[PDB]
């Protein structure tokens, strides 16, 4: 999703002051509670590489 | 690899789906039929043309020796359809059927381009651009205000109700569908804040500040921006 | 239309 | 170590010269040694010439005419490294013997003048500008000459263009109206072409259908035959088209212009255009344009012939060549040497501009010398060159081939055409003729891509600035050594075979040759061979041509590749690799990287600071070697002697290591054993896991120089002061300060500690009566004087190693104005590997350190030797980088048979030579192991029964038969140092080398809490120990709308950046444990809001009934 | 994810209210101490640190707890706007 | 319709076309004060020829001029632009392109804010990471949450007010 | 106090203007090159945009807040805030009127 | 002609002294030192005289000139504000305010104000406020010894409760 890669990508950090601000992060931006694609409907947050490499094996 | 040898291309990728959300006439336009009907053929060695008949009604489409037919003689070709192979181009299918098939249209068209890039998209996603492409109407018979005037087409509940009715007002506002691209359509909002903040910026205030408009923030750009 | 855009001095001459 | 070299191309040809392109452009443009004074035009000289001599004269009461007689230059002021330290530029001062004549004729003539002084090039082949070493990157524009190119705006017919290069030369195009006419462009000033067919002496009625024999549609040069009559009214009646129609009584005044002087030629004396126009065109030419003293008109050999093709392209096939813009014989490149001339032009154009200023406002008799005369605009026109145009940079120099590189860059920018016009996809393109002329690799990624570009390696650019490639010439199958440097036009010509074919000898010993002809790839037989490729080495840059096995990598991670060599660092403990390719001995000569010995001799001394060379003469030369010093990027150079004191010494030996090499072989990276399998996920997405025993060795360590400067400023307020005496509540935060305000040489300094202390006289000197009691409480001093001291920043400093101190401007000092003194001090860090630093290897595989693993987590091979690195295999089947895979192999035999390969490019190693040594090399690696009495383990069998059921392994084989087998192709059996079973299946390992790459203060980590901010937008802003805030754009302000997060949004762009006060009450809010409050209005919109005030516009905020809501509460309504 | 995530969505009309009621029950649940909690004693969220499991600080938290026992009632137009701001000042003082 | 006429020409509040003193001296400012200036000066000019019952030519001369800085004030460059005589021929910013930036625009962009707890890093793969989790490097959530941190630190026995905690941090 | 739920944009009428400034500038003057002090009647006088220093008038009679809102007898400046002098008008008066230029430029003119 | 306007006799100079620093380069050839352009100057002149000048005679500096980058960032965009107080200093001054006002509570009034009019207000007063003895009382030499108990007793307390101590930064 970020489309990150480890050759060096940085991520910035912001840090949601309010009790109100820190609700909205947790309830609706928090990773675990987005698993599935908002474009497709199709999970997004899936097996990616050496996670299914394995699994096939 | 290895196709163009001097033959007009139809759009492809990104610029073909600009060409849609713009839309705009396009590369090699199809020439479409106006009316429902039967297909007859008569050329020359130089002229070539399709004839659109029915009882009353009948049809010419004199047309090019480069277009690449797509319609037999005895074929019958309902109005908005295409004769030609080609893009439509969707303001000429706009008068031909209508609102609905035009943003059908766009709508698969669009997405012809994405999936063949393996690209997974819900319908409605574009169905929601689309929409707003058709936002404006024009008006062709007043109410009580002027006779162009490209316009909102929900500002409608008591205004395509002010007749006999509600408030009442002589003539019942006739318009005419209006197909434009997100460009435009962008340019045109009630919100001179947003309006203001897309491209041309002189012109909106101008326009806004002579007229004392109001902009009751509905959008979200204008909260924002506030 | 940006005919008599700079003007000025030669109007004044 | 031995060395075994690869493949069998001879190489008829070393490798030119590499910083050739530099040095050599600049030596042949100032002249200031070998030619004396009376000697050569070409340079600067020529640029002399040009503007001398200048006349305003008429003969009767008066004439100033003002000569040019001789350039000289040769004191530098101050010496090279001296002009580091202070900041000051090197160069020499430059004086001209000029010479003033009267209409009496003052025989008096003049004498010198350094009005003007211009920088020096250093030895290397840099610049030194305001203390910092910058490079000046050669461009890329097309040549002059007459072209014919396809109309775009129609799809039929044809346009001509004729181009110089001055900065006052016009672009002149011939075309064929719409309706079929000839539209004739000047400027954009277009008109009726015909006209100056009549003014070249000669009229419509001796050759216009006699010369123009074909023309059957000539129906553009006819027309006016009355007017085609007289040569002297054709020329007035088309003055009116340059206006503002001034009367033809001083007639021949454009005409006199683009005739011969110095205006209308595209080269002086012939040269590039001309020599093209020739081939292009007719045969001769007029000089230069068209040349004429004393005869009756002007003379035309230019649009004669030029009318005349644009004719032969409107016709059959006779000429019939329309041009290719892109093609190299038609782009040539402006190096260094022109383009501080071109720019020592428009110095001296001012300069005239000046002179001929100083006749009106001057008297006759009373100014003859020089008092009219004057540097500032010449010597700023240069200082503006060097130091603020795009085309010179701060010198690259990470590393020895970082510099090398920048030095060979090319630019298609600067005063030619650049990214608005980004002429996509053209231009950045690799074109057929690019072929040994520019490397089809080494390019920037992301979007200068195409644009900047680097030169390859044995190609060279000639005096008329176009680049040649060196071919042998071949006779009848048999080859010769006889080489030739043809640039792109000749090459078409010729059928050049490639290099690999296969040589018997002299004789080429195949059936049938590749070869190509004009850029086409065709099989040939050698009957009809005329040329040979030198080397593979020819196609591609230096830094590609550093790349082994490159043809086995795709090109776009070949890119990376050439390109991430660049930001290698100079690690202390540096190797070349185990696999070369042959250049890394040779770019450290001529990066000047290391020091060498300049003749036969005998080492008499030697410590780690000098040098002393007793010569074979009895010369007893002192070699100071260059000591922990700092480079434009931080990195560290320092050579390091590699001799011992009475040893022998033949010319050409090494002395001392640069930075980065070993034993004068570029060193740019370890060689380290990398097993190529996944582990755990900590090598997920390009991340690379790596042995601590690794960072035991000292094996990816670097030592990294920042400077920190202070400014000791007089103010208004009054003088600020260095000193150890701040006011504050600590002692021990003087500790290490003790010398005179300023660091002592050799304390640890960690963040936030003191540097250089520093007090100002502060806040317009009001001290707060809120605080004026505070004080008169502890015993009041309340002094005027702030603490604003120089403190190392967040993020880390290190340990200080020289403090460097300059004064108001009286040692040799140039200040910059205000300010009393500055300090310097140097902080030196040994920066270790740790997770985060970015690793890579040539073939442009690169990742960041994720994991650190203690050594017992290692996967280990049989005999107990553990590996370095951990790289997931899955980095390679898309990015097609085989190359790493056979570097791997090749490694691993090096690795047991203690020996490193070179591996030239397309010729080097191939499979079976890796697997013969794959199969010596198993002989130490297990042939030993029944000697000292073990057989096979138990999990060595495990594994194999797996591993012939993959087929890796024959069935029926010994289990140590197949081993060997296995380790063939390069796959070992490792064990897991977690549980010691064995990984089911080999796994390939092998030496590998790799670069710790570069790391920039941009990149380095950040964190704001809350800081300084904007004066003008009052937004978060970054301060000199406190980081600035991240940027909050509107793409970042959509995901956030489309989370729905709306308090999260608006909390970002009001407490977080804009609204004062909230942020204010936030701070305070979140301090004393009370949640946030609500935010307000943001300045953002208060000011937008007061900027269409400023325009006569009232906007005004409105609540839900339409009565006005004050969003400055108080501070706006008036009365 | 959060305990009971699932549940709390299950629990609304809108994704975006339980945001709401959460946040707001938060702020007031930090206003007043923790006083206000509807949660028994056993059963207050805990932390670990200086080695003395103290009740949990997170606010944003505690509220989700008290929302899955169900012991609080969240609506559109319940309580008018300041008869609320004083009558919670009753059982649990401002300070 | 009238209102489209000036009569009276507004001005910008100064603190935000301010004029900074910077280093050595000399001073950094607003192009708007050199084209208020410049207006200011010919009205002030045209009061003086009005006053004196000059000659109408000259007056029409001056009323030119006044038009044109006006002009040049509010969307300079709609007519030849006007720019600082030594310096360069850099044309002077406007009110306009203050606002909108001259760009076309107002896209473009030029557009976004800096903020104020927030940090930037490389990142680096956390496999042992349950999927709600991130790693933060402590020196950066230790900044990223100072005034938070201040508290706590007051709240235990580590500090006895939030100064002498902050003075823990530098 | 109340929450704003419109934007409205009008023509400024020249009594709005004056009505927004603080004053004229009647004098093209900024600051004084020895003292650094703003001049009188231009463009940065503090007796029209407002003091330098936080409740501080020019001259100096007045500070500590303790006078909040009262302008000086002296110097003629409100004592407030200086954050004042970002928000406050100032206005100057033609001696003969003149054309905004986008009613004129933007075509149509829709003066013309 | 310019932006801070300046005296007509400094226009004078000023002019003057780029006259000379014609002759003074090539005179000279190198651009001369100011202690080389100020004996040309005259009788008046001066080393620090020719500099301070030079400085006052320059152009200045526009805020909205661009930043190599030349299309996002412009010289403005860096001067950062050094008038208003960030959320820490502003924090502080606040609370130093209100602890103050804690400390000189338990004081006799009458030796309170001596001190808030002392200081406390506004005037240093050096000796004004001894003349108008806190409006009604014994002035002069006898105030002299109140603000030494006040400031005292003031003593007593601060090094028993530490509030104040760490506001000496
Ligand atoms: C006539 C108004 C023009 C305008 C944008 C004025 C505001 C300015 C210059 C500012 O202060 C702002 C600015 O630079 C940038 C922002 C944020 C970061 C992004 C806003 C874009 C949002 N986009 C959407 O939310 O899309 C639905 O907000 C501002 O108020
Ligand atoms: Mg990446
Ligand atoms: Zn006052």
């Amino acid at each position: 999703a970020f489309n990150a890669d480890f050759d060096g990508d940085q991520m910035a950090v912001h840090v949601p002051l309010s009790s109100f601000a820190q609700a909205e992060a947790r309830i609706q931006m928090l990773s675990a509670h987005n698993l599935l694609s908002p474009a497709s409907g199709e999970p997004l947050a899936k097996p990616s590489r050496d996670i299914i490499l394995g699994l096939y094996y | 690899t290895g196709g163009v040898a001097g033959a007009a291309d139809i759009t492809q990728g990104l610029p073909r789906v600009i060409e849609l959300f713009e839309a705009r006439r396009p590369k090699a336009k199809a020439v479409i039929s106006e009316i429902d009907g039967v297909v007859r053929i008569e050329e020359t060695e130089e002229k070539l043309s399709v004839f659109v008949e029915s009882e009353g009604f009948s049809k010419e489409y004199k047309l090019p020796k480069e277009a690449r037919l797509l319609v037999k003689d005895g074929d019958y070709v309902e109005a908005g359809q295409p004769l030609t192979r080609g893009a439509i181009d969707p303001h000429q299918l706009l008068e031909a059927k209508g609102p609905e098939a035009v943003e059908r249209y766009l709508v698969e068209e669009i997405q012809k381009v994405y999936r063949a890039q393996g690209v997974k998209l819900h319908d409605k996603h574009i169905e929601i651009v689309v929409r707003q492409m058709m936002k404006y109407v024009e008006v062709t018979d007043p109410g009580d205000s002027r006779l162009l005037e490209g316009q909102v087409l929900e500002k409608w509940d008591v205004e395509a109700l002010n007749e006999r009715l509600i408030a009442e007002g002589k003539t019942p506002v006739a318009w005419k569908p209006l197909l434009m691209g997100v460009t435009k359509s962008a340019l045109s909002t009630k919100s001179w804040l947003s309006a203001a903040s897309f491209q041309n910026t002189t012109h909106v205030l101008t326009e806004a500040a002579i007229a004392g408009k109001k902009d009751e923030l509905i959008g979200l750009k204008e909260n924002v921006i506030l | 239309p940006k005919i008599s855009t700079s003007d000025p001095v030669r109007q004044y001459l | 170590m031995e060395i075994k070299r690869f493949g069998r191309i001879r190489e008829v040809i070393p490798l030119p010269p590499l910083t050739e392109i530099q040095v050599e452009s600049y030596r042949r443009a100032l002249q200031a040694d070998v030619p004396p004074e009376k000697r050569e035009n070409v340079g600067i000289q020529a640029a002399f010439r040009e503007t001398f001599p200048i006349e305003e004269e008429d003969k009767g009461k008066g004439g100033l005419v003002l000569d040019f007689l001789e350039y000289r230059l040769g004191e530098p002021p101050f010496p090279q490294d001296e002009c580091r330290e202070k900041d000051l530029t090197y160069q020499a001062p430059l004086y001209a013997r000029l010479q003033l004549i009267h209409k009496d004729t003052g025989l008096i003539k003049e004498d010198e003048v350094f009005l003007g002084h211009i920088p020096l090039m250093t030895e290397d082949g840099s610049f030194i500008i305001n203390g910092a070493d910058r490079v000046i990157v050669s461009q890329i524009h097309r040549s002059p000459g007459v072209y014919f190119t396809p109309d775009p705006a129609r799809p039929g017919r044809y346009i001509a263009s004729i181009i110089p290069l001055p900065k006052r030369g016009p672009w002149i195009d011939l075309e064929v109206e719409p309706n079929g006419v000839v539209s004739m462009k000047v400027n954009k000033r277009k008109f009726p072409l015909v006209l100056l067919l009549r003014v070249l002496g000669y009229d419509q009625e001796t050759l216009a259908r006699e010369l123009g024999a074909y023309g059957e549609l000539v129906q553009g040069l006819m027309d006016e035959s009355v007017f085609a009559m007289r040569p002297e009214e054709a020329l007035i009646r088309l003055f009116t088209l340059l206006r503002p129609g001034d009367p033809p009584k001083r007639d021949k005044a454009v005409a006199y212009v683009y005739g011969l002087i110095a205006d209308p030629r595209r080269y002086d004396l012939g040269e590039a255009g001309r020599y093209k126009a020739e081939e292009k065109l007719g045969i001769r030419l007029s000089g230069r344009t068209l040349a004429r003293f004393e005869d009756g008109e002007f003379k035309d050999e230019v649009f004669l012939p030029t009318l005349r093709y644009l004719f032969a392209l409107t016709a059959g096939v006779p000429g019939h060549e329309v041009d290719d813009i892109d093609h190299l014989g038609n782009r040539r490149i402006r190096t260094v040497g022109e383009l501080m001339t071109d720019q020592f032009r428009v110095g001296l154009a001012r300069l005239a501009r000046g002179v001929r200023e100083r006749m009106l406002m001057g008297s006759e008799d009373s100014l003859t010398p020089a008092k009219l005369v004057n540097s500032r605009p010449l010597e700023a026109a240069i200082r503006e060159f060097f130091s603020r145009s795009q085309l010179s940079q701060f010198k690259d120099e990470t590393n020895p081939l970082s510099s090398l590189r920048h030095k060979r860059r090319i630019s298609a920018l600067g005063p030619g055409g650049l990214t608005r016009e980004r002429a996509g996809f053209d231009v950045r393109d690799v074109h057929r003729t690019h072929y040994g002329r520019i490397c089809p690799v080494e390019t920037p990624e992301g979007a200068n891509i195409g644009l900047i570009t680097s030169l390859a390696a044995y190609a060279r650019v000639d005096e008329l600035g176009f680049i040649r490639t060196p071919y042998r010439r071949v006779v009848g199958g048999v080859v010769t050594d006889e080489v030739v440097y043809m640039t792109a036009t000749e090459e078409d010509r010729y059928t050049i075979a490639q290099a690999n074919t296969p040589l018997e000898g002299n004789r080429i010993a195949a059936e049938r040759v590749v070869a190509r002809r004009k850029g086409e790839p065709v099989i040939v037989s050698p009957e009809e061979v005329e040329f040979m490729d030198v080397s593979p080495k020819q196609v591609f840059s230096v830094n590609t041509n550093l790349i082994p096995f490159l043809e086995h990598d795709d090109a776009n991670r070949a890119l990376m590749g050439s390109n991430m060599q660049t930001q290698a660092v100079p690690l202390i403990r540096a190797q070349a690799p185990v696999v070369m390719t042959g250049l890394e001995e040779r770019v450290v000569r001529d990066s000047l990287a290391a020091l060498y010995a300049e003749e036969d001799g005998e080492v008499a001394k030697v410590d780690g600071n000098r040098i002393v060379v007793r010569y074979e003469d009895g010369r007893l030369v002192e070699y100071p070697l260059r000591r922990f010093y700092r480079s434009n990027q931080g990195t560290a150079l320092d050579q390091r002697p590699r001799v011992v004191v009475g040893q022998r010494v033949r010319k050409g030996d090494l002395l001392a290591d640069g930075p980065a090499s070993e034993n004068g072989f570029l060193a740019l990276g370890q060689n380290v054993l990398v097993a190529i399998m996944p582990f755990d996920g900590y090598n997920f997405e390009d991340a690379i896991v790596i042995s601590e025993e690794l960072l035991k060795r000292d094996f990816y360590t670097s030592i990294h120089i920042e400077r920190y400067e202070i400014e000791a400023r007089d103010t208004k307020l009054g003088p600020e002061r260095i000193t150890r005496d701040i006011p504050h509540l600590s002692e021990a935060a003087l500790r290490d300060l003790d010398e005179e305000g300023v660091v002592r040489i050799g304390a640890e300094v960690k963040p936030g500690d003191i540097l250089v202390g520093r007090t100002s006289f502060k806040g317009e000197s009001e001290p707060t009566p809120e605080e004026r009691l505070l004080r008169s409480i502890f015993g009041e001093k309340a002094r005027d004087v702030k603490d604003t001291s120089l403190r190392v920043p967040p993020g880390e400093g290190g340990i200080v190693v020289r403090t460097v101190r300059l004064r108001r401007g009286d040692p040799g000092v140039e200040l910059k104005p205000g300010v009393r003194e500055v300090v310097r001090v140097y902080v030196a860090q040994k920066r270790k590997l740790q997770v985060g630093d970015k690793l890579a290897n040539r073939h442009g595989n690169k990742g960041v350190v994720a994991k650190i693993l203690p050594v017992e987590d290692m996967p280990h091979l049989p005999d107990g030797t553990p590996v370095d690195v951990i790289l997931n295999p899955l980095g390679v089947p898309s990015r097609m980088n085989l190359g790493q895979i056979l570097e791997t192999h090749l490694g691993l035999a090096g690795y047991f048979l203690g020996q490193r390969y070179i591996s030239p490019i397309f010729d080097g190693a191939k499979e079976p030579e890796i697997k013969e040594l794959l199969a010596q090399a198993f002989e130490v690696y297990f042939g030993k192991r029944k000697g000292e009495g073990f057989g096979v383990d138990k999990r060595e069998v495990e594994v194999l029964r797996r591993a012939e059921k993959l087929g890796l392994v024959t069935p029926g084989k010994t289990p140590e038969e197949q081993l060997k087998e296995l380790f063939l192709q390069g796959k070992v059996v490792l064990y897991d140092g977690r549980t010691g079973e064995p990984i089911e299946g080999p796994i390939v390992v092998g030496q590998m080398f790799i670069m710790k790459l570069y790391h920039m203060v941009e990149d380095k980590m950040h964190a704001r809490s809350t800081g300084p901010y904007s004066l003008i937008t009052q937004q978060p802003l970054g301060g000199k120990a406190q980081f600035g805030g991240q940027r909050f754009g509107e793409m970042e302000v959509w995901a956030l709308e489309a989370y729905g997060a709306a308090h999260t949004l608006q909390e970002m762009l009001t407490l977080k950046s804009d609204d004062i006060e909230g942020r204010n009450a936030a701070y305070e809010a979140i301090i004393k444990g009370e949640d946030v409050p609500e935010p307000s209005v943001p300045e953002s919109f208060r000011v937008l809001v007061k900027e269409l005030q400023a325009l006569a516009l009232d906007v005004q905020t409105l609540d839900e009934k339409d009565n006005p809501v004050d969003i400055f509460e108080g501070l706006a309504s008036k009365r | 994810a959060e305990p009971g995530i699932d549940k709390l969505f299950g629990m609304v009309d809108s994704k975006y209210r339980l945001t709401v009621v959460v946040a707001k029950r938060a702020q007031q649940l930090l206003r007043h101490g923790f006083k206000n909690t509807v949660l028994e004693p056993e059963e207050r969220p805990k932390m670990q640190t200086l080695e003395g499991l103290f009740d949990d600080p997170n606010a944003e938290t505690w509220a989700m707890k008290e929302l899955l026992t169900g012991r609080l009632v969240f609506g559109e137009n319940l309580v008018p706007e300041d008869r609320l701001q004083k009558e919670m000042e009753r059982i649990y003082p401002g300070e | 319709p009238e209102w489209m006429i000036l009569e009276a020409v507004p001005v910008l509040p100064p603190d935000l076309r301010p004029m900074v003193q910077v280093d050595g001296g000399r001073f950094a400012t607003s192009d708007l004060n050199d084209l208020y200036r410049r207006l200011i000066n010919r009205n002030n000019r045209l009061k003086k020829l009005l006053a004196q019952g000059a000659p109408e030519i000259i007056i029409r001369n001056e009323k030119r001029m006044l038009q044109e800085a006006v002009d040049a004030l509010l969307d300079n460059g709609r007519r030849g632009a006007p720019v600082t005589n030594p310096g360069s021929d850099r044309p002077l910013r406007s009110l306009t392109d203050i606002l909108s930036g001259k760009q076309g625009r107002f896209r473009q962009n030029l557009l976004g804010k800096r903020v104020d707890y927030s940090g930037r890093s490389v990142i680096v793969v956390g496999p042992q990471l349950k999927l709600h989790q991130c790693g933060l490097p402590k020196r950066m959530a230790l900044e990223l949450f100072k005034p938070f941190l201040l508290k706590k630190m007051e709240e235990k026995g580590i500090a006895p007010n939030v100064k002498a905690a902050r003075r823990m941090l530098e | 106090k109340k929450e704003v739920r419109k934007v409205r944009i009008a023509l400024a009428s020249p009594e709005k203007i004056r009505s927004w400034s603080y004053g004229e500038v009647e004098k093209p003057e900024t600051i004084n090159y020895r003292t650094l002090k703003p001049e009188r009647d231009g463009l940065f006088d503090e007796r029209i945009f407002g003091p330098i220093k936080d409740y501080e008038c020019a001259c100096g009679k007045y500070k500590r807040q303790r006078f909040e809102g009262k302008v000086c007898e002296r110097c003629g400046v409100e004592v407030t805030k200086s954050i004042v002098r970002r928000y406050r008008m100032g206005h100057i008066e033609l001696a003969t009127p003149a054309a905004h230029i986008w009613f004129v430029k933007d075509v149509p003119s829709k003066i013309g | 002609a310019r932006t801070i306007r300046i005296p007509v006799h400094m226009v004078e100079t000023i002019n003057k002294l780029s006259r000379t620093a014609r002759q003074l380069q090539q005179e000279l050839g190198r651009e001369p030192t100011y202690e080389e352009i100020a004996e040309a100057m005259g009788p008046g002149w001066d080393a620090k005289r020719v500099e301070e000048t030079l400085k006052i005679a320059q152009e200045p500096v526009s805020l909205e000139t661009p930043i190599g980058d030349e299309k996002d960032s412009f010289y403005g965009d860096f001067i950062p504000d050094e008038h208003l107080p960030s959320p820490v200093d502003a924090a502080t001054q606040s609370l130093l305010s209100e602890e103050l006002e804690k400390a000189l509570s338990k004081l006799s009034e009458r030796e309170a104000m001596v001190l808030k009019l002392r200081k406390g207000l506004i005037d240093g007063r050096e000796h004004t406020l001894e003349e108008v003895g806190a409006f009604f009382g014994v002035t002069r030499e006898r105030i002299r010894q109140i603000e030494n108990k006040a400031l005292r007793k003031l003593k007593y307390h601060e090094s028993r409760t530490r509030k104040l101590r760490d506001f000496l930064d």
